């Protein structure tokens, strides 16, 4: 995935949205959901 | 929340700071005017 903070690799991009989680950055944040 | 979409607000007037859907980033028009105004170094773009 690319992102304005940079290169994320290992986490799945989804078009839903939900709460902050981990900040990564630039209004990206990353989180552990589901199978997880 | 989101304003309603008559602005009947008894005379009061308030469209140079509400959102104006036109630009591509929803700023109001003085926020617009404030961002313009900011000659800002290092965004911290990807480049
Ligand atoms: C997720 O984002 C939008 C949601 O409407 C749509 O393109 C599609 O459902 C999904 N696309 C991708 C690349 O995930």
């Amino acid at each position: 995935f690319q992102t304005r903070a940079g290169c994320l690799i290992g986490a799945e991009h989804v078009n839903n949205s939900y709460e902050c989680d981990i900040p990564i950055g630039a209004g990206i944040c990353a989180s552990y959901q589901t199978s997880q | 929340y989101k304003t309603p979409p008559i602005k009947d607000f008894g005379g009061f007037n308030f469209s140079q700071i509400l959102p104006d859907p036109s630009k591509p980033s929803k700023r109001s028009f003085i926020e617009d005017l404030l961002f313009n105004k900011v000659t800002l170094a290092d965004a911290g773009f990807i480049k």
